C-alpha cells in the first residue's frame, strides 16, 4: 500500500509539500509474506530493506546482518530482550537455523502492535528508522499511512548482502525492497508527514509531482518524455 | 548522421530512438482518479487506443458523437468524462448545424425582444 | 413595453448575482492574474535554494567555511545564478505587464465607449444591439455588465424592395415593406409594428420599369381625405 | 474589393529543455539539476504560448454560435459569391479563394511541433459559417438569430448605412453586381499571381523558422569546452575533469533556450495583437458594418467576407 515512507533528513518543515529523492519503499508494491506459526530463512538485502512486524507476544526479538552470517565476516547482530536493547557487530558463531528460546567493532545496550522499520546502508553507514504504533488486525499489513523517524545510524563499514530474522520460540514479517523513487512528501502543521506521493506509480502521480501538489485541476497536463531504450550494446 | 562500419565498409543511419512527450488527461481529482494517456507525436507502436494526429490516446474511448470541446488534445480531438463514467475522446462541434430559410422575397422580422 | 422592459432588466440582474455567486471560473481572467505573478514569485524564491555549481546554495555556509580566496569562487557560482535568475524573473515581468497594459487599455476604451456613451461598435459590448452599460470594481480589475437588445421572437414575411403605385416607384424611408400574405404593410426593421403604406412613409424614385421585384399595392394620401370632403 | 490579411497564429512549437541541453545523458542531467528550475520554466513559457495560440485562433473564428449554410439555390440578386463559398468536390471543402491562400504560404534535440486544436478543415466551417450568415441574413445573426432576408434588400439596408439612399442601388442593382463580380475576379488574379500579397503570413513562418534553425545550430557550439559534443567529452573525460567541460556547455545551451523563449514570448505577443486585432475586425466588419474609418478598407464599408489562410485570417472588404 502506502507503507514505507520515512523522514530523508533530520530538518524541521512544515505546512509544505517536499519533493525528494532516496530509497523509499514504491507504493503498492509487493513485499513477502513470511510466518510463524505451527521461518526465518536469508533474505537478499539489495540496496535496503523494508521491514516490517506485526505482533502480540514480541517473538521477533532482532536481526542478523551480513554477507556470510558464519562467523568468517562482521555481521551486525540486533536483539532486544525484555527491556534491554543490545547491539553488536562482531564476527558472531551463529547457529545453523539461529533462534532465541524462551574481533569486535561496536557494542551497546540499552496482532495488537505493528512495529516497521527501515534499514538502509550508505558508505558504511547503517541507518535505521521506526515506528511503532497499536494495530487491531491479524490477517494482513493493515492499511494506512504513518512516517517512520530515523532513530540510530551505526558507522560500521560493513558491506551487507544478505540478512536474517530471529524469533523468540517456546507473528508474521514483511520484506520489501527500496528504490531510488522521488516522492513528493506532505508536511502538516506539526512537520508530520501525513501524506505522499510515488511519481513513478502512475501518470496521475506523475501528474501530482510535476504540478507540486496532491489535487490536480482538471485539463491536460504535460508531465514527462517517452524514452525508447536500447536493449543491448553494439 | 550516419557511419561506415569500421570492418564492413557500409553506410548506417542513425535514427535516435523514438521519443515525445506526455500528456495526462484527467477531469480534476475532485471527480475521478481516472486518468487517459497521450504520447505526443508517436505511433501506437513503440509505445483502449486511439490514433490520433497528437499523439497515441490510451485510455480514452473512442466515441462517433461529438461534443462541445472540454478537455483539448488538438488536432480536432477533445476529451471529457461521460457515461459507467470514463474519459471519452471524439471530434469536436463546432456548433449546432442550422439553414436559413434564404429565398428572394422572404423577411424575418423580430416581434418581440428580450434585454440581456 | 416599459413595463415589461424593467421587469426584464430588473431579472437580468438577479441573474447576474445568481452566476457570479456560484460559478467560481465566472472570474477565472482576474484569479489567473493572481496566480501566475504568484507563480513568479515562488520560482523566484525557490532558485535562492539551487546551489548552481557550488558546494551550497546557503551563502552563509560558504563564508564560514572557506578562507575569501575559496569562497569568492563558490560565491561567484551563486551570484551569477541568482542575477541570472532575477534576470529571468524581471523579463517575464515585463512582458506579463505588456500584456496587462493592453488589457487595461481595451478596459479604459470600453469605459468611454461603452459606459460614458453607446456602441455602436459590434460585439464591442457583449453579444446583441448595445444600450448601456455599468461598471463594477474587481480585484486588480473591473468587471462590466453589459445591457444589450436581442430579438426575441420572429415572423416569416413576405417582402419587397418597392411598391407601384401610379406607376411611380415608392420605396420605405425607414423600414420595410412586409406581406402578411393578403395585406401590404411598412415597418421598422427592428421590431414588427405594421403600418399602412402612405407617402408620409415612403419616397418616390424613378418608376416600375427599374426595380427587380418591384410589386403592386397601393398608397395612401392623408391628404386625399381633407380635400374630398 | 480589397484584402487584408492578418496573422493569427504561430507555430506551436514545444521544447524538452533537458533534451536539448543533456540529450541521453546521465551526468550531465544530474549537473543541470543544480540550476533547480531554470529548465522547467522554460517548459512553462513555452507551453503558454502553445495554449494562447488557440485562444487566438478561437477568439478570431468562433464567434457564430452555429454553422450556418447556403441554399442549393444561389438567388443571390445577381451577386457571384461562388469563389468565396466552399466548394463540395474537394477533400476539405475550402472555397476557390481559400486554396489560392493555402497554395501561396509555405528535430531529435528535444524539439516538436505540436497540432492547432481547430484543423484547416474546422477553420474552413467556421469560415464558411460566417459567410452564410453575412449573405442570407445580414448582420442578425451577429446579435441574435439569423433572420433571413434577401440579398438585394441587405445591399439597401448597407447602402443607407454609408448614406446613399437605398433607391440607389436598386436602380443599379446590375451595374452594382456586376462591379462585384468583377472584383472578386480580380482578388483571385492578384492572389494567384502575386507571391507578396501574403507576406504578412509567410513572413511569420519565416521568423519561427528562423528562431528554430538558430536554437538548433547553437549545439554545435563549444562554449569554451573541448567540443560541442556532449558523448565525446563523457568518452574521454573521467568526471572530475568532465563535469567543467560539461558545465560550460549548460550554462551556453541553456542560454541559448533562455534567449529562444524570451524571443518567443515577444514574438507571441506580436501575433496576440495580431489575432485581437482580426477577432475585433470580425466581429465589427463581417457580423456587422463598420462606420470606423479605413478599419475594412478603403472607401465606405458595405460588407466583408472572412476567408482562412495558413495561420492567419484573410478579409475581402467590399
Ligand atoms: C560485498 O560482498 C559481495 C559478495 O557477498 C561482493 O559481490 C561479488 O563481486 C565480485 C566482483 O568484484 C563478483 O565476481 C562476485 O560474483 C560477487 N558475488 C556475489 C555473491 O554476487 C560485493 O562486490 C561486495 N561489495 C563490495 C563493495 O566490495
Ligand atoms: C414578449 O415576451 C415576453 C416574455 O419574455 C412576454 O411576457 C410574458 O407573457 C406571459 C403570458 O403570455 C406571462 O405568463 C409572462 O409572465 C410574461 N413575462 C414577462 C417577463 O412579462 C410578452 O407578452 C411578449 N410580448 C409580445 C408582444 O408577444
Ligand atoms: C393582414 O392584416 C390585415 C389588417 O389587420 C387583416 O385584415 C383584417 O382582418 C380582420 C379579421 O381578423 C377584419 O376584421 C378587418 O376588417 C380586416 N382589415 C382589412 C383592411 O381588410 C388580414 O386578414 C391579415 N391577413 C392575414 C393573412 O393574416
Ligand atoms: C402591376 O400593375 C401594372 C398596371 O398598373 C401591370 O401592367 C400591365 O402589364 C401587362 C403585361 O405587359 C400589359 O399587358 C397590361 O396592359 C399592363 N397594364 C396597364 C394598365 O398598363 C403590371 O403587369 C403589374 N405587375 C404585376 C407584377 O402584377
Ligand atoms: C459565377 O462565376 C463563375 C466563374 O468564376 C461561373 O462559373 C463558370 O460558368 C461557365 C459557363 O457559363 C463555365 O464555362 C466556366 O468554366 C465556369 N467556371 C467555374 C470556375 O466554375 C458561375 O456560373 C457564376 N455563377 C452565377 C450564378 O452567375
Ligand atoms: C505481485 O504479485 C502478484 C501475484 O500474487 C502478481 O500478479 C503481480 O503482478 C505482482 N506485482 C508486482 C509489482 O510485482
Ligand atoms: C540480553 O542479552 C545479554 C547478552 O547479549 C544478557 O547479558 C542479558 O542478561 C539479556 N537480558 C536481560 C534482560 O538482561
Ligand atoms: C581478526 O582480524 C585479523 C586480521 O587483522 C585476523 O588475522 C584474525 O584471525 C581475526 N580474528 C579472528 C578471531 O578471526
Ligand atoms: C498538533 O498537535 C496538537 C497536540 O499538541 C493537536 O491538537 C493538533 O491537532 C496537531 N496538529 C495537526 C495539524 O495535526
Ligand atoms: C574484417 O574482417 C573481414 C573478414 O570477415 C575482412 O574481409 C575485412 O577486411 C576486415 N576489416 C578490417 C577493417 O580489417
Ligand atoms: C470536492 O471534494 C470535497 C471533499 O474533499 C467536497 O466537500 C466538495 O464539495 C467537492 N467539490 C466539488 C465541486 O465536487
Ligand atoms: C503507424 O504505422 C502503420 C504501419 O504499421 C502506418 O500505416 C500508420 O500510418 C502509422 N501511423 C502514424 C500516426 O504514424
Ligand atoms: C462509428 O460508426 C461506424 C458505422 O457507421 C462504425 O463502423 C465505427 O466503428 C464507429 N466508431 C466508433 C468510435 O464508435
Ligand atoms: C420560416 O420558414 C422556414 C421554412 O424552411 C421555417 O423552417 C421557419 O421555421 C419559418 N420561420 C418562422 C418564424 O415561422
Ligand atoms: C424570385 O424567385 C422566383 C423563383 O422561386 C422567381 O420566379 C422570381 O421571378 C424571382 N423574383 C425576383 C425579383 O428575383
Amino acid at each position: 500500500f502506502t507503507r514505507g515512507v520515512y523522514y530523508p533528513d533530520k530538518v524541521f518543515r512544515s505546512s509544505v509539500l517536499h519533493s525528494t529523492q532516496d530509497l523509499f519503499l514504491p507504493f503498492f508494491s509487493n513485499v513477502t509474506w513470511f510466518h510463524a506459526i505451527h521461518d526465518n530463512p536469508v533474505l537478499p538485502f539489495n540496496d535496503g530493506v523494508y521491514f516490517a512486524s506485526t505482533e502480540k507476544s514480541n517473538i521477533i526479538r532482532g536481526w542478523i546482518f551480513g554477507t556470510t552470517l558464519d562467523s568468517k565476516t562482521q555481521s551486525l547482530l540486533i536483539v532486544n530482550n525484555a527491556t534491554n536493547v543490545v547491539i553488536k557487530v562482531c564476527e558472531f558463531q551463529f547457529c545453523n537455523d539461529p533462534f532465541l528460546g524462551v574481533n569486535c567493532t561496536f557494542e551497546y545496550v540499552s496482532f495488537k502492535n505493528l512495529r516497521e522499520f527501515v534499514f538502509k546502508n550508505i558508505d558504511g553507514y547503517f541507518k535505521i528508522y521506526s515506528k511503532h504504533t497499536p494495530i487491531n488486525l491479524v490477517r494482513d499489513l493493515p492499511q494506512g499511512f504513518s512516517a517512520l523517524e530515523p532513530l540510530v545510524d551505526l558507522p560500521i563499514g560493513i558491506n551487507i548482502t544478505r540478512f536474517q530474522t530471529l524469533l523468540a520460540l517456546h507473528a508474521a514479517y514483511y520484506v520489501g525492497y527500496l528504490q531510488p523513487r522521488t516522492f513528493l512528501l506532505k508536511y502538516n502543521e506539526n512537520g508530520t508527514i501525513t501524506d505522499a506521493v510515488d511519481c513513478a506509480l502512475d501518470p496521475l502521480s506523475e501528474t501530482k509531482c510535476t504540478l507540486k501538489s496532491f489535487t490536480v485541476e482538471k485539463g491536460i497536463y504535460q508531465t514527462s518524455n517517452f524514452r525508447v531504450q536500447p536493449t543491448e550494446s553494439i | 548522421d550516419a557511419v561506415r562500419d569500421p570492418q564492413t565498409l557500409e553506410i548506417l543511419d542513425i535514427t535516435p530512438c523514438s521519443f515525445g512527450g506526455v500528456s495526462v488527461i484527467t477531469p480534476g481529482t475532485n471527480t475521478s482518479n481516472q486518468v487517459a494517456v497521450l504520447y505526443q507525436d508517436v505511433n501506437c507502436t513503440e509505445v483502449n487506443v486511439f490514433q490520433t494526429r497528437a499523439g497515441c490516446l490510451i485510455g480514452a474511448e473512442h466515441v462517433n458523437n461529438s461534443y462541445e470541446c472540454d478537455i483539448p488534445i488538438g488536432a480536432g480531438i477533445c476529451a471529457s468524462y461521460q457515461t459507467s463514467q470514463s474519459i471519452i475522446a471524439y471530434t469536436m462541434s463546432l456548433g449546432a448545424e442550422n439553414s436559413v430559410a434564404y429565398s428572394n422575397n422572404s423577411i424575418a422580422i423580430p416581434t418581440n425582444f428580450t434585454i440581456s | 413595453n416599459q413595463k415589461l422592459i424593467a421587469n426584464q432588466f430588473n431579472s437580468a440582474i438577479g441573474k447576474i448575482q445568481d452566476s457570479l455567486s456560484s460559478t467560481a471560473s465566472a472570474l477565472g481572467k482576474l484569479q489567473d492574474v493572481v496566480n501566475q505573478n504568484a507563480q513568479a514569485l515562488n520560482t523566484l524564491v525557490k532558485q535562492l535554494s539551487s546551489n548552481f555549481g557550488a558546494i551550497s546554495s546557503v551563502l552563509n555556509d560558504i563564508l564560514s567555511r572557506l578562507d575569501p580566496p575559496e569562497a569568492e569562487v563558490q560565491i561567484d557560482r551563486l551570484i551569477t545564478g541568482r542575477l541570472q535568475s532575477l534576470q529571468t524573473y524581471v523579463t517575464q515581468q515585463l512582458i506579463r505587464a505588456a500584456e496587462i497594459r493592453a488589457s487595461a487599455n481595451l478596459a479604459a476604451t470600453k469605459m468611454s465607449e461603452c459606459v460614458l456613451g453607446q456602441s455602436k461598435r459590434v460585439d464591442f459590448c457583449g453579444k446583441g444591439y448595445h444600450l448601456m452599460s455599468f461598471p463594477q470594481s474587481a480585484p486588480h480589475g473591473v468587471v462590466f455588465l453589459h445591457v444589450t437588445y436581442v430579438p426575441a421572437q420572429e415572423k416569416n414575411f413576405t417582402t419587397a424592395p418597392a411598391i407601384c403605385h401610379d406607376g411611380k416607384a415608392h420605396f420605405p424611408r425607414e423600414g420595410v415593406f412586409v406581406s402578411n400574405g393578403t395585406h401590404w404593410f411598412v415597418t421598422q426593421r427592428n421590431f414588427y409594428e405594421p403600418q399602412i403604406i402612405t407617402t408620409d412613409n415612403t419616397f418616390v424614385s424613378g418608376n416600375c420599369d427599374v426595380v427587380i421585384g418591384i410589386v403592386n399595392n397601393t398608397v395612401y394620401d392623408p391628404l386625399q381625405p381633407e380635400l374630398d370632403s | 474589393v480589397t484584402t487584408e490579411i492578418l496573422p493569427v497564429s504561430m507555430t506551436k512549437t514545444s521544447v524538452d529543455c533537458t533534451m536539448y541541453i543533456c540529450g541521453d545523458s546521465t551526468e550531465c542531467s544530474n549537473l543541470l539539476l543544480q540550476y533547480g528550475s531554470f529548465c522547467t520554466q522554460l517548459n512553462r513559457a513555452l507551453t503558454g504560448i502553445a495554449v494562447e495560440q488557440d485562444k487566438n485562433t478561437q477568439e478570431v473564428f468562433a464567434q457564430v454560435k452555429q454553422i450556418y449554410k447556403t441554399p442549393p439555390i444561389k438567388d443571390f440578386g445577381g451577386f457571384n459569391f461562388s469563389q468565396i463559398l466552399p466548394d463540395p468536390s474537394k477533400p476539405s471543402k475550402r472555397s476557390f479563394i481559400e486554396d489560392l491562400l493555402f497554395n501561396k504560404v509555405t528535430k531529435f534535440n528535444g524539439l516538436t511541433v505540436l497540432p492547432p486544436l481547430l484543423t484547416d478543415e474546422m477553420i474552413a466551417q467556421y469560415t464558411s459559417a460566417l459567410l452564410a450568415g453575412t449573405i442570407t441574413s445580414g448582420w442578425t445573426f451577429g446579435a441574435g438569430a439569423a433572420l433571413q432576408i434577401p440579398f438585394a434588400m441587405q445591399m439597401a439596408y448597407r447602402f443607407n448605412g454609408i448614406g446613399v439612399t437605398q433607391n440607389v442601388l436598386y436602380e443599379n442593382q446590375k451595374l452594382i453586381a456586376n462591379q462585384f463580380n468583377s472584383a472578386i475576379g480580380k482578388i483571385q488574379d492578384s492572389l494567384s499571381s502575386t507571391a507578396s500579397a501574403l507576406g504578412k503570413l509567410q513572413d511569420v513562418v519565416n521568423q519561427n523558422a528562423q528562431a528554430l534553425n538558430t536554437l538548433v545550430k547553437q549545439l554545435s557550439s563549444n562554449f569554451g569546452a573541448i567540443s560541442s559534443v556532449l558523448n565525446d567529452i563523457l568518452s574521454r573525460l573521467d568526471p572530475p575533469e568532465a563535469e567543467v567541460q560539461i558545465d560550460r556547455l549548460i550554462t551556453g545551451r541553456l542560454q541559448s533556450l533562455q534567449t529562444y523563449v524570451t524571443q518567443q514570448l515577444i514574438r507571441a505577443a506580436e501575433i496576440r495583437a495580431s489575432a485581437n486585432l482580426a477577432a475585433t475586425k470580425m466581429s465589427e466588419c463581417v457580423l456587422g458594418q463598420s462606420k470606423r474609418v479605413d478599419f475594412c478598407g478603403k472607401g465606405y464599408h458595405l460588407m466583408s467576407f472572412p476567408q482562412s489562410a495558413p495561420h492567419g485570417v484573410v478579409f475581402l472588404h467590399v
